[PDB]
RNA sequence: UAUGCCAGCUGGUGGAUUGCUCGGCUCAGGCGCUGAUGAAGGACGUGCCAAGCUGCGAUAAGCCAUGGGGAGCCGCACGGAGGCGAAGAACCAUGGAUUUCCGAAUGAGAAUCUCUAACAAUUGCUUCGCGCAAUGAGGAACCCCGAGAACUGAAACAUCUCAGUAUCGGGAGGAACAGAAAACGCAAUGUGAUGUCGUUAGUAACCGCGAGUGAACGCGAUACAGCCCAAACCGAAGCCCUCACGGGCAAUGUGGUGUCAGGGCUACCUCUCAUCAGCCGACCGUCUCGACGAAGUCUCUUGGAACAGAGCGUGAUACAGGGUGACAACCCCGUACUCGAGACCAGUACGACGUGCGGUAGUGCCAGAGUAGCGGGGGUUGGAUAUCCCUCGCGAAUAACGCAGGCAUCGACUGCGAAGGCUAAACACAACCUGAGACCGAUAGUGAACAAGUAGUGUGAACGAACGCUGCAAAGUACCCUCAGAAGGGAGGCGAAAUAGAGCAUGAAAUCAGUUGGCGAUCGAGCGACAGGGCAUACAAGGUCCCUCGACGAAUGAC
RNA sequence: GCAUGGCAAGUCUAACCGGAGUAUCCGGGGAGGCACAGGGAAACCGACAUGGCCGCAGGGCUUGCCCGAGGGCCGCCGUC
């Protein structure tokens, strides 16, 4: 049984006095009324902040941790397997509605790869190289400079 | 339709030629075996017997067929007013069995005998 | 008020061997499964290899998922495995279900709770 | 396992590989589900007139006349809810959804979970069908296919021990209720589902209480009338090989 | 025991309840214009008897033809009388005839009539004559173009909101509108007319930066379709009316060429299946209508009636639904299967006739002005500097030019040619047809199951109810008595039932008459709850209860 | 938010298309949404598949002692 199922009877509906589900005024006003005055409570502040660049001069990068890539190497047998090398750019999804693709070095890298971006961060190569592997930037990626 | 509505209500509309059928009766044996029909629009020169009622047993001659009302009078099944007159007792068709035709009319004859076509 | 007819059975088996065996844990992982979905337990293979140890049985009080990486050769116990999941364990290890857990140590020994 | 064939007079035929989907663990909350949402998907949208009820400039006098103040014209109360010929306060509305959605998966995992409760037996007689075997599903040779009489799809199902449910469903209900207005006067138990490959079986489909259905398009109704699993089917030689990739 | 209280019994009153459904409500599919050749609507007529509804129109519930249909018929409407029908009526489909007056209402006028040949009025053509034509008004909504609130929200309120909503003016169609880039601007080596649907997204943008308002490109779909002028160069090679004769139009340009795959011209190559025009002309499918169509009306019992129970039997490509004196596949209509016709798709698709695609070189020959653009003032928009429009003023270039790419200018780059026009399909609505339903079931559902927009209210605009059910069959009560009596009553007749006898299935409560039990003319008021006495009680559906004594014997606890 | 159920580093299809027993239903459709990285107005940069200590449940042992998921207290890492 539910709660609705259970209100017959009971006159007031869960409301307390008959004299509260009224109009607007129970709720302090429509919708956000009140929100710098009766009601500011827990209200984001008011005023404007900041400004937007133009959506057609807005870069939005794919990018992708190491670990992911890592992770499914042997997975990845459909991806070159050298002294393993791996475009990232074949790799990674929503590669195509992007400008360009980016990888980020989060977690570990446990195998020798040898891989191939558009762009890569600090701590991504450090741990590439690091694991005995190498890093090449496509030649999109030469917009370095 | 399959809507009960409906067809009590396309029944109790239907166009006179249409109520033809609401007046036939299924045939004897012998008749069915004579004209390959199961049934026929009884006729008020036909011979019919009573399957159903209180009549139940008795066969007689169609002295009335009416359309408009979906019954027949047949002769001697009857009900006896106050004044001591009798009436008739008008029949649903579909109580009745056809025994004998009145084929006097070519038209409803060679409608029988056809094939292709049911009388 | 569960809805799904396997699971009460499996929780009513657990029960069973809790209090005809020396085992706790399985009336233990029952009480857990007897709470709301939203509590249970749901692992990805990350989690067991980081915790698990060989000839100790995994028992997750929940599902398992394939998130990770596994080597330790391992027998996992859950209520379900993902496809993917069910599939590298077995690759170096082997993936069972409680009641299969539940019927070759009723006692539950040697094991570890994981979630 | 292995399933038994027969041939059209009942006798047996050689016998295949029942196909692995019939020993997916039955689910009948997964079924009830299922059917719950075929069930409700086909219902129409209804609801009274918007303007019921509304269509008068009736006007409440207010205070002053020793009465309550309730709108009236012409000396009759109208409009409001608790006027005899008012509005419905909260009416059954047009707009509402009155469809369920199911993801594919849970719906999928249903009908093979109710595909499965066709082979139990015990199963399909707890259901309520009446039959004297003891091998479920029923399989028989793609000949079915070519039958064309509906005796003769008796004869057969007399020679399978298995024609009792269709005496159990040569008895119709007729309904408590004003459903019987409305055109649904009568309804009846659910007997044999006849799951053919080419197309659903003409000969079979008039006999008292059964459905026919085609293997690529069986679903979990059918196969569970009401979302109670177990229903007494035969499959066809082809059928049952069909439906084990479903 | 009066007046009387409480409960029940018999009979009323009343019309709840249960059952029933010829009406509603909602959804889906199909279909979709009418009118001066006088519509839609209204008035008045029209029947043997005729008030209402329906139909029809002085040929008046109808006339004629063809096909269907069939032995009956003369609407709703179950009367009386009379008539029609084998000379094939009724009825149905298609086509035709008749079709009063008012009505756009059109000779003039007028509350449906009147007065003395009429396209009134405005237009086009014109034989300049109303000679030939057009317009007008209607339609449920849908659609297009204009006019455009307030209540309300912002907890007040002015910008903002409600909302381009309600409502008003004008106008088209079966659908409208839009539409072959002076586009887009995932900026590109990219997309390629237009609606619409899903999404993009409550995103960008707006905003007392408050409350709130709110796209687009793209993408996935639906459906797909692309063309014609102006001018250049030609210059009467042309068009319209008429059978013809003949007339009218047209150098202020008819007609040819041509239309950003720019074109024209001069000089060449090659070639057409592009386009445009016209001819022919479906399949299939969908919707509706129609023909055909299997198998029990067997036994016994109950009943007024078998469609019930028991027994025996049958069909099924048909066990949807309905009818029939009760639960019916097999009694009747239908239903499955198969078949036929009309409508829509569509004068579309295909096919065929003609036309002729395209390429090179040269040529500053042509290519839409109050325009592009700027400023003042307004409105509108998400449009912010960067929406769309109105208004006042100003105002260009000529392809070697010009516009756009979300502030302005200049260069570059990319895109694209405004100031002329047409265009199928995919989408909206629901009047009309058909189908459907976990919708309502007569105080519900429409206001309307009935006389329903009826009766009735208001000077008018406008407002507006209520009324469903005899029975299987009318067998709808003969005769007699009574009475002023076609009233009513009594007796009687019918039927299973008249406590089914006319708002006539059932028949609650309030409540009324009569009556039974209990109380009652010396006694006190939330009307009772719980205990306990009196009196009252046919059966059934409850069967217990009382006294002696004895057993057990908690707290407590004596003489 | 919560309870139940499917699937899970993923999950779900929308319009719409095909089929059919033709509004149900079977198959197809991942456009797009949310989740899988954050921080910063922006430019732009870009993280613990575990390093330490407590310790519940549970497990182990020779019965106080080990292992101790989740949890608790810290380190450390990305960015302004
Ligand atoms: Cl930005
Ligand atoms: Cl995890
Ligand atoms: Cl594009
Ligand atoms: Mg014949
Ligand atoms: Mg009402
Ligand atoms: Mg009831
Ligand atoms: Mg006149
Ligand atoms: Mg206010
Ligand atoms: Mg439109
Ligand atoms: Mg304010
Ligand atoms: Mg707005
Ligand atoms: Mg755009
Ligand atoms: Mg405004
Ligand atoms: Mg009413
Ligand atoms: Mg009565
Ligand atoms: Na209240
Ligand atoms: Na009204
Ligand atoms: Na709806
Ligand atoms: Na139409
Ligand atoms: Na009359
Ligand atoms: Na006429
Ligand atoms: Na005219
Ligand atoms: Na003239
Ligand atoms: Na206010
Ligand atoms: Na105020
Ligand atoms: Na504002
Ligand atoms: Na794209
Ligand atoms: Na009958
Ligand atoms: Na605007
Ligand atoms: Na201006
Ligand atoms: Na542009
Ligand atoms: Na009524
Ligand atoms: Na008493
Ligand atoms: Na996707
Ligand atoms: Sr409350
Ligand atoms: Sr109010
Ligand atoms: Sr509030
Ligand atoms: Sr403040
Ligand atoms: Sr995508
Ligand atoms: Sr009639
Ligand atoms: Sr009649
Ligand atoms: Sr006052
Ligand atoms: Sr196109
Ligand atoms: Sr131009
Ligand atoms: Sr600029
Ligand atoms: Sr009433
Ligand atoms: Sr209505
Ligand atoms: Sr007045
Ligand atoms: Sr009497
Ligand atoms: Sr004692
Ligand atoms: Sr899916
Ligand atoms: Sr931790």
């Amino acid at each position: 049984t539910s709660k609705k199922k259970r209100q017959r009877g009971s006159r007031t509906h869960g409301g307390g006095s008959h004299k509260n589900r009224r109009g607007a005024g129970h709720r302090g006003g429509r919708g956000d009324a009140g929100r710098d005055k009766h009601e500011f409570h827990n209200h984001e502040p008011l005023g404007k902040s900041g400004f937007k660049r133009p959506q057609k001069v807005q870069e939005e990068a794919a990018t992708i941790d190491v670990r992911e890539i890592d992770e499914n190497v042997t997975l990845l047998a459909a991806d070159d397997v050298a002294e393993f090398r791996v475009d990232v750019r074949d790799v990674v999804e929503e590669a195509d509605d992007a400008d360009y693709v980016k990888v980020l070095g989060a977690g570990q890298v446990r195998h020798e790869l040898t891989l191939i971006a558009d762009d890569f961060s600090e701590g991504a190569r450090e741990k590439v190289e690091g694991a005995g592997g190498s890093v090449e930037l496509t030649d999109l990626g030469e917009e370095r400079q | 339709s399959k809507q009960p509505d409906k067809q009590r209500k396309s029944q109790r509309r239907a166009p006179l030629h249409e109520r033809h059928k609401q007046v036939r009766a299924t045939l004897s044996a012998d008749l069915r075996e004579e004209y390959g029909q199961r049934n026929v629009r009884v006729n008020a020169g036909d011979t019919v017997e009573v399957l159903r009622g209180d009549f139940a047993g008795e066969e007689g001659e169609v002295i009335n067929v009416d359309l408009d009302k979906a019954v027949i009078h047949v002769e001697d099944v009857t009900l006896e007013k106050t004044d001591g007159e009798e009436v008739p007792r008008p029949l649903d068709t579909s109580n009745v069995r056809v025994t004998d035709l009145d084929l006097e009319d070519e038209k409803r004859e060679a409608r029988l005998e056809s094939e292709d076509d049911s009388a | 008020s569960k809805t799904n007819p396997r699971l009460s059975s499996l929780i009513a088996d657990l029960k069973s061997a809790a209090r005809s065996s020396g085992g706790a844990v399985w009336g233990d992982v029952a009480e857990r499964l007897e709470k709301p979905r939203r509590t249970h337990a749901e692992v990805n293979l990350g989690r067991i290899e980081r915790y698990a140890q060989e000839d100790e049985t995994v028992v997750v009080p929940g599902k398992v998922l394939g998130s990770g990486v596994l080597q330790k050769d391992v027998t996992v116990a859950a209520v379900d495995f993902s496809g993917t999941a069910e599939t590298k364990i077995d690759q170096v290890g082997e993936a069972v279900s409680l009641e299969q857990a539940i019927e070759n140590n009723p006692e539950g020994s040697h094991v570890r709770v994981i979630r | 396992m292995q399933a038994t064939i027969y041939d059209l007079d009942g006798n047996t035929d050689g016998e295949v590989d029942l196909p692995d989907v019939f020993e997916t663990p039955v689910r009948s909350d997964l079924i009830g589900k299922a059917v719950r949402a075929a069930q409700a998907n086909r219902k129409q949208d209804y609801g009274s007139d918007e303007y019921a009820g509304l269509r008068t400039p009736a006007e409440s006098f207010g205070s002053g006349r020793g009465q309550a103040h309730v709108p009236k014209l012409d000396g009759r109360a109208r409009r409001v809810p608790q006027a005899v010929k008012g509005r419905s306060a909260h009416p059954p509305k047009t707009e509402k959804d009155r469809s369920l959605d199911l993801n594919d998966k849970e719906r999928q995992l249903a009908v093979r979970s109710a595909l499965a409760a066709t082979a139990d037996a015990d199963l399909v007689a707890d259901r309520g069908h009446e039959f004297d075997r003891d091998e479920v599903p029923v399989v028989v040779s793609d000949d079915f296919e070519d039958l064309v009489k509906t005796q003769e799809v008796v004869s057969l199902l007399e020679a399978l021990d298995v024609h009792a449910d269709i005496d159990r469903a040569d008895e119709t209900k007729i309904k408590a209720g004003q459903g019987s207005a409305r055109g649904r006067k009568y309804r009846r138990p659910a007997s044999i589902l006849f799951v053919t490959s080419d197309e659903p079986s003409t000969a079979a489909r008039n006999l008292a209480g059964a459905d026919v259905a085609t293997a690529s398009e069986v679903n979990t109704e059918d196969l569970a009338p009401g979302g109670a699993p177990g229903r007494l089917t035969v499959f066809t030689e082809s059928a049952l090989a069909e439906v084990a990739e479903r």
